[PDB]
C-alpha cells in the first residue's frame, strides 16, 4: 500500500496548494444574463402603463 | 319614562320610544370593504401575490 503514496504529496508536506487538494465540484463561470432579458421585466413596465394594476 | 313632571302624585307616564337594534341588510358593514388601510387577501401559498 505504500507503493502509491504519489510522490509531490510527501515533497510538500503540511504545504499542500490547490491543485494537490480535492476540491469540491462544480461546474465553471457562465456569467449572469440580462435582468432586461427576464420573461416578466419589460412588459410589467408595458402593461401597467397602459392603465392596468398587476398582481400575481 | 315620563311626560309631565310636577308632584310627585301628579306626574303621567309615556312609554319609551321603540328601538329595534339588529344587523344590517346583507351584512353590510361587518366587513371591510374598500378599506384600503385593513384589505383581506386572497392568495396561494408562495404567498406574495394579494
Amino acid at each position: 500500500r505504500e507503493e502509491t503514496v504519489r510522490p509531490d504529496l510527501a515533497a510538500s508536506f503540511n504545504d499542500w496548494t490547490y491543485d494537490q487538494l480535492t476540491q469540491p465540484p462544480g461546474t465553471a463561470y457562465l456569467p449572469a444574463p440580462d435582468p432586461l432579458t427576464g420573461p416578466t421585466t419589460i412588459r410589467d413596465k408595458v402593461l401597467s402603463a397602459e392603465g392596468e394594476q398587476l398582481a400575481g | 319614562h315620563f311626560a309631565d313632571f310636577v308632584d310627585d302624585r301628579r306626574a303621567t307616564a309615556a312609554g319609551n320610544r321603540p328601538n329595534y337594534i339588529g344587523f344590517r341588510d346583507n351584512f353590510i358593514g361587518m366587513m371591510y370593504y374598500n378599506s384600503g388601510s385593513n384589505t383581506g387577501s386572497f392568495s396561494s401559498q408562495t404567498q406574495q401575490l394579494n
